[PDB]
């Protein structure tokens, strides 16, 4: 599912700018 | 047509009044631009209360001021830390922009001065945190609530674009949250007062205009389409394109395919199509109709666009807050030491 996808991209937490 | 005589009549009137605003404030804007305020306090007026974040400049402090006990956020910056960063003339330009903006969701900076070795920045104390942190926490934001916090966006880049600023860096972590559940936008080191087009990749990389990763020449829509990343992001939970790492996400942003969720309105899939256009002729803020297409679209339909400016509409959620001072809504990390004692290029903060 994409809430499952989500989670596991790593991406959950806040981000940084490039 | 869609509006009778008396709906199209208070529509255009309530156009030109935002006009006859924006005028104004583009004149006290620039009084302000060409004149800044220094040094309007110093360190030793304020007790360290709290660190509230830290990074490779500086650090930001809960403070409260002496003699008015009044909480201030005070960022630190140290002046060596950010001439050997490249950071100079971020710095100085965030400083320039946050003393001559005035609008009710900006962050205010109340005072500003440096000392032998830091630069020192003193806004109002939002105690309510990052949007971030509540969204993460409660998962997704119902429609009514993502709704009330895009408008005030909508307004907000209405104010700087009319300013000339390009903001560049909308995301839940730039929202703070105040005590009546209004949004205080923080962070101006990556805008740019410029018209026309600008060059530098900068942002980050789930909001990032396609225009942004293609390496063009680009203008203020790439906020639009910003914007159109967050309402998805606080409605869904999720932001639109995301991948376990930027290039995969880069791909995703300018294939011109989005997904929704199936609890997504038709009206909100129809703006999100609108903003989140690749094409930069048919991407809504930047046609001829300007901020009005997305003002007038049918998700903001029962938008009262005045209210949510006066600040006369009622949140959907004020965040819990024990009082002045209160720290719950930030992290917690080591108290390290504000020690004093490179005048070059800092002579105008
Ligand atoms: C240490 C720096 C200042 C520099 C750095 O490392 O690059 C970063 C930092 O710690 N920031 C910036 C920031 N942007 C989004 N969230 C944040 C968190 C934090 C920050 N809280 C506030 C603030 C303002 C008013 N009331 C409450 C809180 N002002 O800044």
């Amino acid at each position: 599912t994409t809430y499952a996808d989500f989670i596991a991209s790593g991406r959950t937490g806040r981000r940084n700018a490039i | 047509g869609h509006m009778g005589n008396a709906a199209a009549a208070k529509k255009g009137s309530e156009q030109e009044s935002v006009k006859e605003f924006l005028a104004k404030a583009k004149e006290e804007f620039l009084k302000k631009w060409e004149s800044p305020s220094q040094n309007t306090a110093q360190l030793d007026h304020f007790d360290r209360i709290k660190t509230l974040g830290t990074g490779s400049f500086g650090r930001v402090m809960l403070v409260k001021h002496k003699e008015t006990g009044n909480h201030y956020a005070m960022k630190i910056l140290d002046k060596q830390k950010v001439v050997k960063l490249k950071q100079i003339e971020h710095t100085l330009n965030e400083k320039r922009i946050l003393q001559a903006v005035n609008f009710p969701f900006l962050v205010k900076l109340e005072f500003s001065f440096k000392d032998n070795s830091n630069l020192y920045m003193v806004m109002e104390y939002v105690p309510g945190g990052e949007m971030f942190s509540h969204l993460r926490r409660i998962g997704r934001f119902s429609e009514p609530h993502a709704r009330f916090y895009a408008a005030q966006i909508v307004l907000t880049f209405e104010y700087l674009h009319s300013l000339d600023l390009i903001y560049r860096d909308l995301k839940p972590e730039n929202l703070l949250i105040d005590q009546q559940g209004y949004i205080q936008v923080t962070d101006f080191g990556f805008a740019k007062r410029v018209k026309g087009r600008t060059w530098t990749l900068c942002g980050t990389p789930e909001y990032l205009a396609p225009e942004i990763i293609l390496s063009k020449g680009y203008n203020k829509a790439v906020d639009w389409w910003a914007l159109g990343v967050l309402i998805y992001e606080m409605a869904a939970g999720y932001p639109p394109f995301f991948a376990d790492q930027p290039i995969q996400i880069y791909e995703k942003i300018v294939s011109g395919k989005v997904r929704f969720p199936s609890h997504f309105s038709s009206d909100l899939k129809d703006l999100l199509r609108n903003l989140l256009q690749v094409d930069l002729t048919k991407r809504f803020g930047n046609l001829k109709n300007g901020v009005n297409d997305i003002k007038n679209h049918k998700w903001f339909a029962t938008t009262d666009w005045i209210a949510i400016y006066q600040r006369k509409v009622e949140a959907p959620f004020i965040p819990k807050f024990k009082g002045p001072g209160d720290t719950s809504n930030f992290d917690d990390y080591e108290e390290e030491e504000i020690r004093v004692s490179c005048g070059k290029e800092f002579t105008e903060f």
